Formats: C-alpha cells, structure tokens, sequence
C-alpha cells in the first residue's frame, strides 16, 4: 500500500498530462485553423476597403446596396446615414435609387430620401450606408464592414467546403 | 421627470416615465419614497415603491435615478445594523430620535462623518489600474484591521492622482483615474447594483471545510468554505445554534447575517445578542459585531424590501469576498424571501407555476446561490476570497413538498434537513442524518488525508452504522427485539449510543458549545472502535448481554467522552482519547475471554 | 408640545361621480388627485353616512372598499366626500374602561372619544434597532402554558383553536391570571402588575361578545379595557380595520402613555375572510386558498406591532385567537400566521373531547422565545430542561399510543408502557385545569416534577444530571 | 514519479512536434486557397440580393 | 456535390429601435417588419451591452421578444434590438468532439468558434418512425451494475433516476468516462472500425458541479470524444431549454450524417422541466398537473425519442436522461412521464447511498427493457442474461431473508438464505460497490459475478440453465 498509493498517484497524474497535453495540442490545431481563416477574413476586408475606394465601380454597388436597404425596410420615406465621402454620391444618385425602388417593388416610387448628417465613423465603417425608417426607428445596417461581419458567419460551412472539401460526413 | 398614475400597494404606476431602465431605482412622491420599476409599458412604469405607499396621490413627481438598487459598499459598514435597502438603522435612530423610521428616510448607508486611516496602497501616479485593484488600506477594526479598499469591478484606465496616507472620510477624493479623456473621480466607498454579482477572475473550487462546531454538521455532512447549504431553521437548535457557532468559531474572516422576513422579536433577539458574542472568539476577546454586518428585515416591513433583503446581504458579502476574507453570509430563513417573491408576482399579476410560487422561483434561487464560489478577487494583486451561503429554510407545515425547499434541493451542495421526530423528542440538534447530504464530502478529501486520514472511512462507518440499525429498527418496532441476533443487537445499542452521544450536541453547556473537528474525529474513532469491538467480541463466543453488563464502564467513558472540555487543546485532549481507546481495547479483550 | 397645528380648516371636496359599485367596493370616477388611502364620507340617499376607504387610485378613479357594506348605495344620488387624510383613530387615555364598536365609533352610551391626538390606524414601523427583546415572563396560570410555553411580556402568540373549541374560555382566563412571574413590588401602585387589556372582538357570535364582557366585569378588568367589539350581525369590511383599531389604540396605550397591554384579537380567522373577500372583489390575483396574495404582509402589519420598546416603560402582549379551520394547521391563515407570530398555543379537538381543559395540545404549541423568559433569576432553575423532558416524554406517549393501537401492546417496551402511563397522567392531572385554577409557576413544575418521577432517573435523559440530582429525589 | 514527470515532458515536446505538422499543412491550404476565398467572399459582400420580402 | 454554397449571399438584419413594452423577461416591439416566430434576437442595451433574446409570439407587428440573461437594464428609448433573419441554429462539425459548450452554443473553453461544417436546426425533425429500426447491441457502461444486469443496447434511451442530493451527478461523469462499445473487449477484430463519441448535456448543475465536469472530462482522456454541453444554474433558463435540445442536435449529427456512434448523457432532465414551467408560465400559460405545463409529455418527448437505430445509417444514438427525483416519489410528473416514454429505468438509491456504496444503483427496481436484445452469443458472452436473471433473484432472496434475520433470527433461516445473506452482503460491498475511477469491462464484470454466485451450489443455481452452468459455475 505505502508503494501502492504513490504508484497509482504516479500512473494518475501520467494519464492527466498526458490528457491535458493532448487536449491543449487539439485546440492548439483549431485555434490555428481559425487565425488561418481570420486572415482569410482579414485580407477580406483590406479588399472590401480597397474596392469601395475605386468610386467609378463603386457607385453601382452603393446604388444597389441603398436600393436592397430600402427594400427591405419597405418604408415609403426612408433616412440613409453614409460616411462624408459619399454624401455627393448619395445625392447625385437619390433619383436613381428612387425609380429603382419603385420597379424593384411593386410599390409607388419612394417619397423622399434624405441623407443624414449624423456621417458614419469613417474610421471603422469602410463605405456603404445604414438606411434607417423615417422616424429612425427601424433601421437597417448594410455598411460593408458589417455586411462583411454577417457573411463571416453565414458562410462559414461553405468557406470549409471550399478550402478543405468533405471530410467524413 | 415623471408623474404618479396608479396605487395598488408598493405597486405603483408612474407615467411619462419614457427612457426609464428597467429595475432602476425612481424616488417617488415628494417625500422621495424610494422605488424600482418592474416593467414599463410605453409612457408608464409599474413601480415597486419598497415603503408605506398610503398619502401618495396622483401627480405626484417621481424623478429618476437612472442607477439599479445600489449598495452603498466600502468601509463603514462592517459593525453596523442595515435594513433590507441598506438603511442605516442606529444611523435613523440617531438622526431622528423617534423609535420609527421615518417614510423615505435619506439616511447615507455608510457614515460620512468618520474619518478613517489610509494608507497608499500599491499603484502610484501614471500607473494604469484596473477594477477590483486594491488601491488602499483602511483601518476599520481591530478585527477587520487593513480594510483594503479596492476600485469598483466596472471602472479602469491610468492613475492621475492618488491622495497620500491620512485620514478621509467617506466622500473625500481619494484616487481619480483618467480613462480616455474623461477622467471619473474616485472616493472612498462605491455602489454596486445588488441585482448582479460582482464579478471575480476565476472561481475555484471549495475545498477547505467550514468547521460549524455541530458534531453531526462537521463529521456526518461536512461544508466548505466558499460552499452553500439549507440549515433547517427550526426553532431553539438548528438554525439558532449553528448561526453562532458559525458566527463566533467557524474562522470566517467576515460574516453578514440577512434576517429576510424574521419575526421583530427575532431581530430584536440578535440585536441585542450579536454585540454580546465575543466570549469564546480568538485573538483577545474582541465582539463578533466587529466582524459582522447585519441585514435586518423585519416580515412587517414592505415586501420589495424582504425580496431586496438578501440581494443586499449577498453583495455585502461578495464584497468582502473580494478582499480575501472568508467571508460567510447567514441568509437566515431563505423561504421567507419565496414567499415575498410569490407576493411579489401576486401583486404585480404574473401567472404562478407551483403552488402560487412564480415560476422563476427556481432561477432566482439559483442567481442567489451560485454567487457563493470561492473565487479569486478581479484585480491586483490576486488573492483568494470565499463566500459560503447558509440559507435556512423554514419548511412550513410540509416537510420536503414546499416548492421553494424542492427549488433549493438542485442547487445546495449542503442540505441539513431537519427530522420531525428528533425534534418532537427535543434531541438537539434534530438534523435528518437519513435525507441530508453533502456533495461536499469527496472534494474535502484533499484536506482529510493531510490532516485526519482516517475521517472518511470513519464517516461512512458511521453512515453505515446508522442506516443498517434505522433499518433494523424500522423492523424491530414492528415485532420486537427478542429475535435479533447478536450483532444484530449491537448494531442497534451503538447506532442508539451514537444518536444519543456523537450525533446529539447540547450547544450552550462550556464543553461541546462548539465541538472542534479534532474532538469530532477522536469521538468518532471511539464509537467505531467500540462498535467493532463488540462486533469482534460476539464473532467469538461472548454473548452480548454478559459483555455489555460487563463492559458498562467502557460504554459509559465513550458516551461521557463529549464533556472533554475542548478548551484544553488538542494535545491533551488527544492525549485522553487515546487513553481512552486503549483501555477500552483493553477491557474487550478481557472480557472475551 | 403643543399640537396647535391642528388649527386649520381643510374644505372637504363632496363627489356624485360614483361610477359603480361590487360586493363590497364602490368604485368611483373623476376624482381630482385622489389619496391612496383617504377614507370617503360617502352618504347614502337615505342621508346615511358609510365610511369607505380608498383602496386604489387610478388616473380619475378611486376603487373604495365601502365599510358597513354597498348595500342600499346608488349611483344617482350617492355623494362621497373624499376627507384628505388617512383612518385616523380618535385616540385618548380616557378610552380605558369602555366598549367600542368595530370601527370606532363608541357603542357605550358615552359620547365619542374627547382625543387628545389622532393616531394613524396602520401606525409606523418600529426601527428594529429601537425594539428591545422582551425577556420578562408573565405568569398565565395555565400550566400547560406557563411551563412549556411560557409567554413573556411583548410575545405574539395566537392561540390556535378549532372551531367550537373553548379558546375563548382560554383567552378570558389568561386575562384574569396574568402577571410576571417575578413582578417589580407586590403593591398594585408602583408595581403595575395590572395589564391594560385592549380586547378585539371581530367577526364573533354575540355570545362570545356577552361572555368577554360579563368576564371583564366579574373580574374588574372592564374598567382598564377597551372592548373593539364587531359582532357577527355587524359588517364584513369592518372587520378589516378593527384589528388595526385595536392595535394603534394599544400602541397609544404601551408607548405613549407606558402603560403595559395586553391585547387581543379574538377570530383573526374572520379577519382573513374579511380580507379574502375584498381582495376577491378586486380581482385579484389569489393566494394558497382564494386569499389575497399579500396576506403575509397584511397579517405581518397586523400582528408585528407588538413587543417593548427602548427607552419606553411600555408594552404589547397580544394574544390573537385564530379560529383555525377544518382543524389543519396548515390552512393559510394559521400557516401564515405561524411565520409571523413567535409560537402559538394549538387549542386541540380531540383533548377536548375526552374532557380535558384547556385542551391545549403541547407538540403543536410552540413559543420561539419561551428559551429567554427561563431559568435561573427568573422563574425555577430546572424550567427549561422539565419543559423539553416534559415535551420529550408526551411525544414517546403519543407515539407508544399509534403503535398499540397498530401493534399489539407486547411489541411496547417497558419505556412505552412508562411513556403510556406517563401520558395518561399528563394528560389527566397536569394539562387538566379548572377554569380558575391559576397555577403559579413554580406549583406548576412541581407537579412536572411529580409527574416525571414516574420514570427512573436513569431514563430522564433529556435533563442534565446537575438538575437530576438537585430535584428529582426531593419528592 | 521521475519517469513520469520526465514521460510528460517528452510527451509535450512530442505532441508540439506532431501538432507541427498539421499546422504547416494548415497554413499551406490557407495559402492556396485565400485568393480564391477573398475572392467569393469580396463578390458575395459588394453583389446584393435587392428583392422585395415574400409577403410583399 | 456539396450544395453548402447557398450559404454566401449576406442578409441584411433590422434593427428597431422600438422596444415599446417590458415585462418580466420579455420586451414587447411594435412597427416590426414581419417578425418570425422563433427567431433570435441581439437585443442592445443603452450602455452597449449585447443580450441575446428569442422571439416567444408575434401578432402583425408586434413580437414578445424573450431576453436571456435576465431583463434589468432595458429601457423603452435607447435599447435596439436587431433581427437575425433564423431561428436558433448550431454551427456542427465533426470536430467539435473535445470541446466544452455553453448552454447557448458559444464555446466556454478557451478554443475557437467551431470551424461549421454545417448550421443545423436545433429542433430538427422527428425520425421516422418507419425508418428506425430495433437496438441490438450492449453499450458498455463500465459500471458493473449497470452493464451486466442493467444492460443497455445501442439505441435504447434508459434514465437514471435519482434522488436529491444522490451522488448521480458523478456517476454521470463515470459512465462518459467509461462508455464504449464492447467490440474493443471482444478482441476478436478491430474494435475501432466504428468509432464511438458521447455529446455530455449538463443543465441546471451548479458551478461547483460543472467545474467538477470540464475538470474531470480534461484530466481524463474523455474530452477528446465528448461535446460537454454545460450550462450552469444561474446561466439563463431559456438556455436551459435550449441545451438538451442543442446536445441532441449534436448528438443527430454525429451519429448520423457522420457514422459514429453517441451515448447522449441529459444531467437532470428535473432542471429541465424547471426550466421549462418559466418558460410556459412566460407565455402566461395556466400550470397544468403539479405547475408544470400540460405539454410536459410533448416535449419531454421531442427529447427522448430523438434517438435509437436508423435503417442504413450505420450510427447510434442512446439516450441517458439523468433525472432528480424531486421527493422521492414516482409519482411525480417527471419521473412518470420520463419513464412513460423511456425504455426502463436505473434507480439510484439513498438507501444503499447512505452505507456508502458507490454506485448507489437499486438493482431490484432497475430494469431494462430491450436488455435482451443487448445480450447473447454475438454481443457479450453468452451467459451473461443467465448470470444477471440469477443474480437478480439471489438478491431478492438476499433482500427479504436480511427482513427475516430480525423476525426469526439468523439460526432459523434456510440454508439457502444464509448463504444469500452471505451473497447479498459480498454482492452489496465488491459487485455492486464500484471505484469511481475504476473501469470494469462487461467480461470481467461478468467474471466478478460468477465469482460470487460460486457461492450457491450448482444446484441451488436454479435460475441459470444447466448448459451453461456445466461450463461456467467452475474455473
């Protein structure tokens, strides 16, 4: 017994460390796959600041994502929040997005867009706007940075089916 | 801004009450009635006004105070009496000489007119700080000496200014931070909502025991420091004996009794009683009240302060936690605090779910426990702190079907259930040794094996002792103990001897006031030697009737061994429960033969 | 000191707006600025005048719970005048002496009350710092209460009793035989070994009304109580407040005259139908059996104001009898009148159907703080151990009872059959009292003792051996 | 117990060594496929699904 | 191919800051753009704070959107509260397996978001009841009285029921630490062909427990095949709710669309039920039987049949639903239901808790039912529904001739309840009595049972058949 308890302590406290390093060794494996996607998603987002820079293909998609905005509020008098930068682009295409709103839905063609003073922090949001309702109640986010932030965790299984393809299921 | 609307008792719906928060304190009529809402519909806000609502009328202002229920923490309130809000109660004596305690009373929680010794503390000028950093020291008591004061858990950026060592009293500046540019400005005492617990960088695991002084607590069904458990809260012995035990000897650096819901001659009982407790505490006879606040709350006062009771006393007791004390909080008669849930929800509408409990009784009960882990305090410089509830639990005219004991059954480590029978036979304390529990029992071993080996084979040797002869009991009071073998009736002699001598403790004679756990041990190796001598004896011829008229001598030293006045130390004490063992070895083996 | 603040006239604004009224609740609109609790001078078209109470204001109205009941009030022509302030009793020291209708108003044909201060009926917390435990036993004479349950000068401790159950006799013969057991002088002047009773009769028969009178009368108390009668012909919500009527006129009494009361509130039982039933016309949300919610706090308000004050020569005794229902203990009104109340006397049925009187039963009574008012310099030394021997023993008794009953009497050891007797004895000769008997205390644990030594000292083991060996061989 | 302690030690260095592997695979992959995965990603973000919600 | 691409086109979310009313846990929205039904939420408070919230009832513009972590803080001007356009869905992979969750699906230990192979539903989808098919093989417990004659096969969904404070909650951990096929104890192939994993679901259990938990599963070698689903007592209800459900999603994953076989463990499914009353009494449901909702039998079982074989899919999932009894009584809602829907039932006992056996398992109420179908030749050794019938019988024979021992004494007894005293006393203290860390495959518990029924003669073996005792009663 006097050897028998410190033997069985000894061969516990093995299968401990070793269960231990084990398991720190397999996080240490996922955690790397997830700082490899991070990068990913980094990288991601340079090109997303990158792209919204070019303002000449630029403005169709910051027509379009104003237009899938206000879709989706589907509210007929609508309050878009944009960084300074764009504020000109805004203006010059609020007809457009008004006739686009009216053919995209059935609906009359929207009452009046304003443009908010309040610009975003161009620090973080990288370009689109974050239409709101025209009580800036109900408002919808669609910034580029956050669209980014949404797609980062509704692709993330086609962002593994892309990279690695199917393992065992 | 806001406007009275409605009265329904302490409910009471204020309007024009629009960006109110809920639970946030909102003072209410013009004598500033002090209330929380508990829900908001639009403009209006269904307000709990914790106070006499009778005068208050229509348009009455109820003006905002944007902060949740705020305990007024820091030094000052170690040796004071508090109500269920933190109401000063000797403070109200004092300042209005009247015996009543005036509707919506200002009273600051903690005396700002003592002036208190401070020492600098660790960080300096320039350096960056972070909540819970201990950024001072305070000298409270002589029991509580070195009160550190620690930053509050939420705040944090780089010191500015930190005021020298002197004396300040409550308000003074004492450290001012800059975080960004905003530089918040510190003094000598804090709030902190009571509703959140106050958070900690890592909970450990208790594994220290709580030494209670009962002889059935501390061996049979052993807590922990930083644990949590339902003492029964039976009258005279129970609940009355172990609150000072626990109180006096149980080496909990800190202690904060919630009396939520205790009858007024009960509190008035531990007013006068707590100031009275230093007799037997160590170091140089100094009261227990120097170590002890109090959360008094009569069952007449209002209900939202019963429910607020405990909140308070658990986040009086987190911060003390978070200085290192082991503090341990006595959250007397637990089931009183249901019940003013259940009223609570009667009054404010919502459907109950058991026997007119509300249905979050299961929750809430479990938000008030789990903040009782021995945990590591959030900031520098680390050091370990334990809060360790012991909710009593009246248990009503039912024994276990109450829900708010079956509510509290999935959450307590400890459960000392009381017995019926034990109590009807004034056997004291009249704990339930067949349906209390310990999950306490095997996480202790780490402390067992260094200091008293042999306590856990000893303890199940009791369990099984006691269970094999309630068994055979259960039989014997059907028929009769004539057929019993020997062993037989050995095994129900000692489980008789042992409920009678071991398990039964007087609690107020000088010897076994406070049984400490090196007598509880030697006392349990003398019953279980004696049972397995007898038990060795009759495996030889020695019938059982001759041995015992035989050795009546040897039974009567182990049954007369708790008057060992613990007070001698253990290194005569041990010295007399060896004696006693081997001249009892001694004697069976002279009378085997 | 002077109250010459009272000098002012406040014009009473007088309603016609009753939109409607319940059961027992008008409900009124276009009220301007309501009082949560103003009580409402409401006249019927007949000219009578009800006194309601404001019971929840809301925007423009007021729901009223209408004391002396709805009956015959209207809508057309019901004019409620709201008075501004809360029921305040007229409260004076004269009131000593004569009997009061259960909302205050003097069925005694002397005038109203000559008050010399207007006390709120719902009173004021009493700052627990402030309270001072009560320590001072009084000697009840009922032995079975004296010795295992004694009560001490500023306990509650309702005495429970089924319904047809004598506890009113109880009650009168603890009026007739109180005082402390070791009282300050043996003179009535100086000592003041004279409680000031404040007795509450509600929701009570006539005969009990005529008995408590003519008990008051035989033995002198009448002219030291005030009798808050609200016999069972009288209203329903009257009951409410005559137990508050009662208890702010003691509270008057204890603290601010420092006279020592003792106060009783007899049928507490129909104090909580009263309550059920307006917190049923309330629609409110219902408790345990139909009763509000909120009857703990409600109860609490009522019992809680009770036990000594510091710095105040005074007292509240009360003793509130609880017409317990169906005889469980676990009915919500004992059940939370136990939470509240430290102890409780169980009057029981069944002792008294065998003859006994007082038929109080032991294992249920209880008093969570008879363990103070014990002991030695005051009262005997062995009270504390002979009161949980005493205890001990009857619940071995009772128990050795089931099992021959179940059992036959073989399977009963020699400690049953002692425990048989002993009960049988206990029973018969110690709880057994004459209605007059007046047991003092230490006659009463002379006969424990007496009882007890049927058991040899070797089985007497709940006393302590100190105690053993001074009493028990004195014989 | 010392060839134990020594046993754990060994075993760490070896399991870094074998979690090596897998890293450098792992990076390997990213390396191949982020131009591609950027790619979708920067078309799936700044190409929006402008259309009315069912239940127009 | 994979048609997993669907999942890169980005949703906008809503973002109302309209939080109109607050009740209890709720808040109330209004003008919301066509609020689904269940739908998670990331309720904003006015300092910043994210609360996640689930959509609970929506009429036309209005959703009662059910916050998690409480409801202080939340203000009706400043609180934004945004819509995710999906119901609550686990991210799944393969490689969870070793990685402690909390109750809401994020990872509690110090590793990454899981890489999801999929977003399954929580709820999923009912199996078909025609493409389940039967339990066949023996699911090794290593706790000797559980896997010899309390068996339980791949598929079956067997409790275990236990009292309050019984030490179920560890052998929990023991049976995740030592569950496996019986395939690696045959060694007659390769025993991993088919791999085995086990998803651990804490809900309700203290921090004091579930530290004990991600404690004992890390030391150990078991995390590496467990997803320990904790969520702690104060952690928020609804997650309560959600936990079982997500560990059973898991739990469909890995045994299905993979292969890999799963012992789902449910710690106290009573919690559960707690929780699942607030959640129903949110929804200001009335109580049903004993205030737990009257849907308690539907989704208890949306649970528990969540499980069992599937005809082409090669994996497995068995269910043990670790349940507290809340009394002590069968009665009760939980215990019946659960056993209502269930395959039998494992007792824990306090009776044999209280001597100090480890596991505390009452074999003489256990029982599987589909036992028989986990034990023959194929699976296990082919004595083994022989050795657990006899051994049931001799401690039946054991249990009443202990009840005998004090009735006509010990001399009395036939030979043959002496030697059962005698086997019911080896069989209490070295078969059932198990090390908490001691693993006892099937064939050596087996083994330590035949051991002990080489007490009897082979005669006196009445139970077993003579074809088997010829060549297993000596070796």
């Amino acid at each position: 017994g006097n050897f028998k308890s410190k033997l069985k302590k000894a061969m516990l406290s093995q299968q401990i460390t070793k269960s231990t390093i084990a398991n720190k060794m397999r996080l240490k494996v996922l955690s790397a796959r997830e700082q490899s996607l991070d990068g990913i998603f980094e990288e991601t987002k340079e090109k997303l600041s990158g792209i919204a820079n070019n303002r000449d293909e630029y403005k169709p998609i910051l027509q379009s994502l104003i237009v899938e905005a206000l879709l989706k509020l589907l509210e007929p008098k609508a309050i878009v929040k944009a960084l300074e930068r764009d504020v000109d682009l805004i203006e010059s295409m609020k007809d457009d997005i008004m006739r686009e709103y009216g053919e995209k839905a059935q609906r009359a063609p929207l009452e009046e867009i304003v443009i908010s003073n309040d610009y975003l922090n161009k620090d973080l949001v990288s370009g689109g706007v974050v239409v709101s309702n025209a009580s800036d109640k109900i408002e919808i986010n669609n910034t580029l940075e956050e669209r980014l932030k949404l797609l980062s965790e509704e692709a993330l299984p086609a962002i593994r089916l892309e990279l690695y393809g199917p393992s065992k299921t | 801004y806001g406007a009275i609307y409605s009265v329904s008792g302490p409910v009471v719906i204020a309007e024009n009450m629009i960006g109110c928060a809920m639970y946030e304190l909102v003072k209410v009529g013009h004598d500033n009635l002090v209330g929380e809402v508990i829900r908001i519909d639009g403009d209006k806000a269904t307000i709990q006004v914790y106070e006499e609502t009778a005068g208050l009328t229509v348009g009455d202002p109820v003006l905002r105070t944007g902060k949740p229920l705020s305990v007024e923490l820091g030094p000052g309130l170690m040796e004071t009496i508090y109500d269920g809000i933190q109401r000063p109660l000797k403070a109200i004596k004092e300042e209005s000489q009247s015996i009543y305690i005036p509707r919506g009373i200002d009273t600051p929680a903690l005396d700002r007119t003592i002036k208190w010794q401070f020492t600098p503390g660790k960080f300096q000028v320039g350096d960056h700080i972070s909540g819970g950093d201990i950024y001072g020291s305070v000298f409270e008591n002589s029991l509580i000496s070195s009160h550190k004061i620690l930053l509050p858990p939420r705040s944090r950026g780089t010191i500015t200014w930190i005021a020298p060592a002197g004396e300040y009293t409550l308000d003074e500046k004492i450290l001012e931070v800059e975080f960004d540019g905003k530089k918040s400005d510190f003094t000598l005492y804090h709030t902190w909502p009571v509703r959140v617990p106050r958070p900690v960088t890592e909970k450990l695991s208790a594994d220290y025991p709580l030494l209670t002084g009962q002889r059935v607590l501390d061996a049979l069904f052993p807590c922990v420091q930083g644990g949590t458990t339902c003492i029964p809260g039976a009258f005279g012995c129970g609940k009355t004996v172990i609150s000072q035990s626990l109180s006096k000897y149980s080496n909990s650096d800190a202690i904060i009794y919630v009396g939520c819901g205790e009858r007024g001659n009960e509190m008035a009982e531990v007013l006068m009683e707590f100031p009275e407790l230093y007799t037997e505490m160590s170091g140089t006879k100094e009261p227990i009240m120097k170590r002890t606040t109090l959360v008094a709350n009569t069952s007449n006062m209002p209900v939202a302060a019963r429910e607020a009771s405990i909140y308070t006393g658990i986040t009086l007791a987190e911060y003390f936690r978070d200085q290192g004390k082991n503090v341990s909080m006595i959250a007397d008669s637990s089931s009183r605090w249901a019940e003013a849930l259940r009223e609570i929800s009667g009054r404010l509408g919502e459907m109950p779910a058991d026997q007119g409990f509300p249905a979050y009784l299961g929750a809430k009960l479990a938000s008030f426990y789990e903040r009782a882990g021995k945990a590591v305090a959030l900031g520098s410089p680390d050091r370990t702190g334990s809060v360790s509830i012991v909710a009593a639990v009246s248990p009503a005219g039912g024994d276990f079907s109450d829900p708010v004991t079956t509510a509290t059954l999935g959450i307590t480590q400890v459960f000392w259930g009381l017995d019926k029978k034990l109590a009807q036979r004034k056997h004291f304390p009249s704990i339930n040794t067949s349906v209390s529990y310990s999950k306490y029992t095997n996480v202790l071993n780490k402390f067992y094996d260094s200091n008293y080996p042999e306590f856990p084979v000893l303890r199940d040797r009791m369990k099984e002792i006691l269970s094999n002869a309630e068994e055979l009991e259960q039989v014997v009071q059907l028929v009769g103990k004539s057929a019993l073998s020997d062993s037989d009736k050995i095994t129900l002699d000692v489980a008789t001897l042992i409920k009678e001598d071991f398990l039964q403790q007087n609690g107020y004679s000088t010897y076994d006031a406070f049984c400490p756990i090196w007598k509880t041990f030697d006392m349990m190796r003398a019953f279980i030697s004696y049972h397995d001598e007898a038990q060795k004896a009759v495996a030889n011829g020695a019938n059982w009737s001759k041995l015992a008229d035989s050795t009546g001598d040897v039974k009567h030293a182990v049954s007369s061994s708790k008057f060992f006045e613990p007070s001698r130390g253990e290194k005569e004490v041990h010295g007399e429960f060896e004696k006693l063992l081997s001249t009892m070895q001694e004697r069976f083996a002279e009378s085997t033969d | 000191k002077a109250v010459e603040q009272g000098f002012n006239v406040k014009p009473r604004l007088n309603y016609n707006t009753v939109s409607g009224v319940n059961g027992p609740l008008v409900i009124l609109e276009k009220v301007k600025f309501p009082r949560y609790n103003e009580i409402v001078n409401l006249t019927l078209p007949d000219g009578t005048v009800r006194q309601g109470q404001v019971l929840e204001i809301r925007g423009d109205r007021a729901i009223v719970q209408v004391f002396e009941g709805t009956s015959g009030i209207d809508v057309k022509k019901t004019t409620v005048e709201f008075t501004g302030e809360s029921l305040r009793i007229p409260v004076s020291e004269d009131m000593l002496g004569r009997i009061f209708d259960g909302s205050g108003r003097p069925i005694d044909n002397g005038p109203k009350v000559f008050a010399e201060d207007y006390l709120d009926i719902n009173g004021s917390p009493i700052n627990p710092y402030a309270r001072i435990y009560p320590e001072e036993m009084i000697s009840t004479g009922v032995s079975a209460i004296d010795t295992m349950n004694s009560i001490a000068r500023g306990q509650k401790i309702p005495i429970f009793s089924a319904s047809g159950l004598p506890h009113n006799e109880i009650a009168a013969q603890i009026c007739r035989q109180a005082g402390l057991v070791r009282p300050t002088k043996d003179v009535h002047d100086g000592h003041e070994e004279n409680f000031s009773i404040v007795f509450a009769a509600m929701g009570v028969n006539l005969e009990t009304a005529r008995f408590f009178k003519q008990d008051f009368e035989e033995n002198g108390s009448l002219e030291r109580t005030s009798l808050f009668l609200n016999l069972a012909n009288d209203p329903t919500i009257e009951r409410i407040i005559t137990p508050r009527l009662a208890l702010t006129t003691a509270e008057y009494l204890a603290y601010q005259t420092e006279r020592h009361v003792l106060t009783i509130l007899t049928d507490m039982s129909s104090y909580a139908d009263a309550l059920r039933e307006v917190s049923a016309a309330r629609e409110e949300v219902p408790g345990r059996r139909g009763y509000p919610g909120y009857m703990y706090t409600d109860l609490s308000t009522i019992y809680e104001r009770a036990g000594r004050v510091e710095g105040r020569n005074g007292s509240i005794t009360q003793i509130p009898i609880l017409t317990m229902p169906n005889d469980d203990i676990t009915h919500p009104i004992p059940d939370l009148t136990g939470y509240i109340t430290e102890g409780q006397i169980f009057v029981d049925r069944q002792l008294h159907n065998k003859g006994i009187y007082p038929p109080i039963n032991v294992l249920p009574s209880l008093s969570r703080l008879m363990k103070s008012a014990i002991g030695e310099g005051m009262t005997r030394k062995d009270h504390g151990d002979v009161s949980n021997q005493l205890y001990a023993k009857y619940a071995i008794g009772k128990d050795a009872a089931a099992m021959k009953a179940v059992v036959g009497e073989e399977a009963l050891s020699i400690e049953d059959k002692l425990s048989l007797e002993f009960l049988e004895k206990f029973e018969k000769t110690f709880i057994t009292q004459g209605a007059y008997e007046d047991r003092t205390v230490f006659e009463s644990l002379d006969q424990a003792w007496s009882l007890l030594r049927i058991y040899p000292k070797e089985m007497l083991n709940r006393i302590s051996p100190k105690i053993l060996d001074e009493f028990y061989d004195r014989a | 117990e010392q060839k134990n302690a020594g046993g754990v030690g060994e075993l760490e260095k070896k399991a870094e060594a074998g979690v090596q592997g897998e890293l450098a695979e792992i990076k390997k992959i990213a390396e191949k496929k982020k131009d591609d995965v950027v790619k979708i990603l920067i078309e799936t973000v700044i190409k929006p699904s402008a259309e009315v919600h069912i239940n127009a």
